[PDB]
DNA sequence: GCCTATCGATGTATATATCTGACACGTGCCTGGAGACTAGGGAGTAATCCCCTTGGCGGTTAAAACGCGGGGGACAGCGCGTACGTGCGTTTAAGCGGTGCTAGAGCTGTCTACGACCAATTGAGCGGCCTCGGCACCGGGATTCTGAT
DNA sequence: ATCAGAATCCCGGTGCCGAGGCCGCTCAATTGGTCGTAGACAGCTCTAGCACCGCTTAAACGCACGTACGCGCTGTCCCCCGCGTTTTAACCGCCAAGGGGATTACTCCCTAGTCTCCAGGCACGTGTCAGATATATACATCGATAGGC
């Protein structure tokens, strides 16, 4: 016993227990959020406190979520001895004596880079089960993480995801074979492509795919869970370009002038085009030297980018409407420019970014709760995962993405373990630019993938 | 009575273009002949290697041109290249 | 405060300890402080002479990648034959 | 407190690096220098990784040999400290310009 | 009718073409190669002879002699680069004394 | 025997050498004795180096020859060091050497 | 799939004569292969000039011998010339 | 018909003339025997090759061309003879 | 009793021999030396007259160049008198003294 | 004032153990080396010519060899103070594991413009011969540097 | 010191022989033609080169301190330079042998060329042990203390 939330969590624990009673690893792919941590804690107390197996447990998760995993365990299962292997080399060395030589823990909390660097210590333990959070990292069969983790002595493995498969069948068999390689090595040897006839079985033997996966993978859908039903309406805004960036966009398609050398938009390199075009439509001061004086402060910053012209207007509107917002960026320097605008406006903000430390991330999260911070500045990658951000009313994708599931993952920072209010999602598009092409290409990937991933248990 | 060809007459014709009043001594002609032969070997040697590295059977004006740019310094190369392309243009324009 | 960040000039990326570390392999015990700027000049002259020839081969072949053979041929032409990257 | 006297540690370093086979310049800084110099000769060039690596092997070998001759010039002048005039003398006698 | 005339050169294009064949430089020789090569040799010859003629005139001699060729070469950086390892018989040296050696 | 190398008693490939001489534009005609003589010389020099490198690896207590051992082998022999006087070997390093003036007293 | 060729197997068989029970790293093998190509071109190049200076059409073993005499250091040449002579006089007897 | 000793024919004042053309102001008395050593080593290496070309041609007479080819092979070069 | 002071006429010699073009070694002594060295490599050689001249021109040019680099090495040590240690340094840095 | 220890602090070499990727090795294939057989011209050979190298001689001079005085430079010793080696605490960015894109190196197939080869014809340039003036060399002037006062 | 006295330029004159032109001719460059292959172009595949984020951790950086090295100054003395005299042999002009290099006509053996054939060397896939990495030793050098002797 320890906590209660939602009725479907019981049948999840029963299915998990049944898979381990069948003595195999398994994948849990219930929708983004839905309390997979809660069901994992329930599994641990079932093992330790009904089956009475207390062999050591290993948990791997991203850096941005470690403190949340501590808290939820320390809330809901105080009876389990849980410790965290983190810190400097000298600190982690001391913890070898303090913990690994002393054997007083049920559970380790860890993160991937640490377990890759200190792997030889983790090999020494016969683990009861391995839990991998945000398992998409294991989609690639070249990865050293999948090699090392598949080599550990564990009784069973559990992989957690908010959405299995990001692109294609090779990701599926990679994830699937790394759970039970004796059953599925032929798949990663490549036979499964042939067996499912390169997805040219998508409707001709869909039932074959469903019957392959459903005994082995559980996945339940948020529209099926429904319950509170806050809406998630998305709108797309198309916008042009100001004259400065119009000149440079054409120049990038052609050649730069020596005026652009004094503005230093040449002496920068041209060996890739797509990156430079995206910068140009997003903001020309992403190029070095293009802002005419380094001491400049003023609303010209909002004029040099069409996106910023709309965003300034939209943020002023939303702020006047009292709505709080999350901004996701693909680029670090774009967050820097945006924060300069927040400083110029004097808006209340917080920031999470790959350079931000673990404590600072925890502090920032607690700071964005508890009080009306207007806006959160987030990297799409480091900020996209795990966290509760129900405090926001709205989400803006300032820049597009090559994979739609990255946006879905970011949007799911709301609604995990419920949300109180409807939320709007706003996408900004550079009209008649390469940004439209990337958007259309990305959408095409999703339109393929759903025919597989709406199968399985959901059928 | 035995025959031995040399560059001597062509060197003298060029001399009379740049300095009509000047003459040249026999020892100096021997040096000039040596110089022409030495430069010929250097350029032809590089042109040969360039064709070999590219698996090409034929030596062509391209090989001469890039051999020149590898061997000569600085502006001396720039003038030499300009003279070559000019001469070939005239020759192929004529027939 | 954050709009832009300075960058150091690329030749200064040949750091002071890196030069000392080379000189120690040459057996040099003690080093006067003027030598670091002197050495950077000498190195830059060397690279220019090799790269100019290497690019000349690449362009005659009408490629756009510079290739390890181009470097080997440039080094051989300048009398500094290198073993280990081709033949 | 404890200290080694001046030059005691320098002799250790000589013995270490003469025994080692490592490359001594950081790779990524050296790569930027090469890719910059090329822009004077052609506006846009890609590089094979092995091409950059060959340039570093040649460059470090050249500098090491130069420091040996530089050291002899300093000893000949009855100094122990090498100075820029020693590099200039070496390059002149080798006929490098 | 001669190819030299047709190209406007003084140097002998026909002779150059024969030498390119006989020297084993390659299997096959294109028609443009001898014309281009002859032009370069003519240029370099004119370049040296101009400077040598000036040196002889400075020396008030009407005929060029090997001394004048040496003075012509060693005072030009690009010719001295090209001929850096060549010795010229009866050339002598450039006059030069180190400043340290001069009297006070 | 079929192979010309085995008539000569050589290990190196006489036929491959003969082909390369023909293709290389070295001359108009190649006499039948020249490949045999050239192959023998290349084999001799190969054996000469490898023996010295083998000793260095054995002295260094390792069973595989590596580039360091080739550098040590070449630079310690007066004739090989003259033949390879202007060659640089990748991953070679240098010989240990310190001038006596620099040593402490 | 595009076929190359190299000296590697011949170098390997010579190694097993001078030292059995030893191996060679692939990096070292590349250096050995490069060395063989260098020496080949030095000898063949000088043999070409020797034929040209004497107005001969044909390369012969006598050109190869003189090229070796010029290129190799003073004693290393003497053994090489012996090995070359021994091989030819054996071959011609077959 | 046998030659000996005549390296000492490279006299002291003859060596001074060479040093003067080189711009040398003062000469220590040890330089002379050091110089004669260096000269003898140079000649031996050139003459070795010139004889080698002469034997290949089956000639008994050493020619100016043999010297010029020997010098060129050593990476020196001499304009104004042969060629 | 008139004497020039030391080093003055030494400079006049430099100015003279840098302006002249002549060969500076005595010819018959040099020829005997050439024939003596060849005597080791083959018996009863004969020489073309111009072959001996070519050897002398090359040899003299070599030594004159060597004395220049020797002079630099002496000045570097703040001396003005050349000494054998200077020659040994010059030939080492050139890479001749293998 | 050495010089002999003394401890002891530090850095390097040694030994035993575990784990991993690069190296030897076996396999199927194919393309390039071996085995005939032929044509013709590069080379070896004997004979001849006559150019050039070797060798010797006598006369005259320029140059080398030898002795001397003395002054300038090489050398060792000394005192000064600066700059560069060693060690510490703080800050930076090099390195690596990912993610994704598409430019461009590498290959195949076609076909036609080019260069090799040939015979007939012609004049460019070669060897031999002749002549005149650019230069060498000489006697003797004027000019300008040294160095002792 | 301004002056004497060596030693460098500058000049007009004499004459020698090499540079420059010319002639006759022969052999190699030109013209006009045929043949068949090298390489110029179009199309295609998919390797690998460029770009960015995220994160750890060793390297680089900035500073304080003290030493020993670089340097300027001085005094000693010996070894080189400048010069006059004596001795040597290099040079030059002439003669004269005959060894050897250079050319010729001739015959032959060796090499390139062609077609057929098959096994040596390559690209590939695999298993395991030589070396890399840990770490717990052992043990030599470097100093300060500071002995003594």
């Amino acid at each position: 016993t320890g906590i209660h939330l939602r009725s479907y969590q019981l049948e999840g624990v029963n299915w998990l227990a049944q898979r381990f009673h069948c003595q195999n690893g398994c994948i849990l792919g219930d929708e983004m959020g839905l309390g997979k941590t809660c069901q994992t804690i329930a599994l641990f107390i079932y093992l330790a406190g009904r089956l009475n197996d207390e062999g050591p447990f290993l948990i791997l998760c991203p850096l941005s979520v470690l403190s949340n995993w501590k808290e939820e365990m320390q809330r809901f299962a105080p009876g389990l001895s849980c410790v965290t292997y983190a810190g400097d080399k000298e600190e982690r060395a001391c913890l070898q004596q303090d913990l690994k030589q002393e054997s007083r823990f049920h559970v380790l909390l860890t993160t991937y880079e640490i377990c890759l660097k200190d792997a030889s210590f983790l090999k020494s333990f016969p683990w009861s089960v391995l839990v991998v959070d945000e398992a998409h990292r294991l989609k690639n069969q070249s990865s050293l993480l999948h090699k090392t983790l598949s080599e550990f002595s564990v009784v069973f493995s559990l992989l957690l995801t908010g959405t299995p498969i990001q692109n294609s069948l090779q990701e599926l068999y990679s994830l699937l074979s790394f759970v039970e390689p004796d059953l599925f090595s032929k798949e990663e040897v490549g036979d499964f492509i042939q067996r499912y006839q390169d997805i040219e079985k998508e409707s001709e033997s869909a039932s074959e795919l469903h019957k392959l996966l459903q005994p082995f993978l559980l996945r339940r859908v948020k529209a099926e869970v429904a319950t509170e039903l806050p809406k998630k309406t998305e709108v797309v805004i198309y916008h042009g370009m100001s004259a400065l960036q119009k000149k440079y966009y054409k120049a990038i398609l052609m050649k730069d002038l020596d005026a652009f050398e004094n503005e230093t938009a040449k002496k920068v390199k041209l060996q890739n085009i797509l990156s430079q075009l995206r910068k140009c439509v997003d903001h020309p001061y992403l190029f070095d030297g293009v802002e005419p004086e380094p001491f400049e402060v003023g609303d010209h910053l909002t004029e040099a980018s069409g996106k910023l012209h709309l965003l300034d207007k939209l943020l002023a509107f939303l702020y006047s409407g009292g709505h709080r917002v999350l901004l996701f960026s693909q680029m670090t320097q774009m967050l820097d420019i945006l924060q300069d605008y927040m400083d110029y406006r004097g808006y209340s903000y917080e920031r999470v970014d790959g350079s931000v430390r673990g404590e600072e991330r925890h502090l920032a999260i607690k700071n964005f709760g508890q009080q009306p911070i207007f806006v959160f500045l987030l990297s799409t990658r480091a900020g996209g995962v795990g966290m509760n951000l129900t405090a926001a009313d709205t989400v803006i994708f300032v820049d597009s993405d090559f994979n739609p599931q990255n946006d879905l993952q970011a949007a799911a920072r709301a609604h995990r373990i419920g949300q109180n209010k409807s939320v709007k999602v706003i996408r900004l598009i550079g009209r008649d630019t390469v940004e439209e092409i990337v958007y259309r290409k990305a959408a095409s990937k999703l339109q393929l993938t759903n025919m597989i991933i709406e199968g399985g248990h959901f059928t | 009575k035995t025959r031995k060809e040399s560059y001597a007459i062509y060197v003298y014709k060029v001399l009379k273009q740049v300095h009509p009043d000047t003459g040249i001594s026999s020892k100096a002609m021997s040096i000039m002949n040596s110089f022409v032969n030495d430069v010929f070997e250097r350029i032809a040697g590089e042109a040969s290697r360039l064709a070999h590295y590219n698996k090409r059977s034929t030596i062509t004006s391209r090989e001469i041109q890039t051999a020149v740019r590898l061997l000569l310094p600085g502006e001396l190369a720039k003038h030499a290249v300009s003279e070559g392309t000019k001469a070939v243009t005239k020759y192929t324009s004529a027939k | 405060k954050r709009h832009r960040k300075v960058l150091r000039d690329n030749i200064q990326g040949i750091t002071k300890p890196a030069i000392r570390r080379l000189a120690r392999r040459g057996g040099v015990k003690r080093i006067s402080g003027l030598i670091y700027e002197e050495t950077r000049g000498v190195l830059k002259v060397f690279l220019e002479n090799v790269i100019r020839d290497a690019v000349t081969y690449t362009e005659h072949a009408k490629r756009k990648t510079v290739t390890a053979m181009d470097v080997v041929y440039a080094l051989k032409r300048q009398g500094r034959t290198l073993y280990g990257f081709g033949g | 407190p404890h200290r080694y006297r001046p030059g005691t540690v320098a002799l250790r370093e000589i013995r270490r690096y003469q025994k080692s086979t490592e490359l001594l310049i950081r790779k990524l800084p050296f790569q930027r220098l090469v890719r910059e110099i090329a822009q004077d000769f052609k506006t846009d060039l890609r590089f094979q990784s092995s091409a950059v690596m060959a340039l570093q092997e040649a460059s470090e070998a050249y500098l090491v040999a130069l420091f040996e001759d530089t050291n002899l010039a300093a000893i000949h002048a009855k100094r122990v400290t090498i100075m820029p005039k020693d590099i200039q003398l070496a390059r002149r006698i080798r006929g490098e310009r | 009718k001669t190819r030299s005339s047709r190209a406007g050169l003084q140097f002998p294009v026909g002779r150059v073409h024969r030498l390119l064949r006989k020297g084993n430089y390659a299997e096959r020789v294109g028609a443009g190669a001898p014309v281009y090569l002859a032009a370069v040799l003519e240029y370099l010859t004119a370049e040296i002879l101009e400077l040598a003629g000036n040196a002889a005139r400075d020396n008030k001699k009407t005929r060029i002699i090997p001394r004048h060729l040496q003075l012509a070469v060693r005072n030009d950086e690009e010719l001295n680069k090209l001929l850096g390892r060549v010795t010229i018989a009866q050339g002598g040296v450039l006059p030069n004394i180190q400043s340290v050696l001069l009297p006070k």
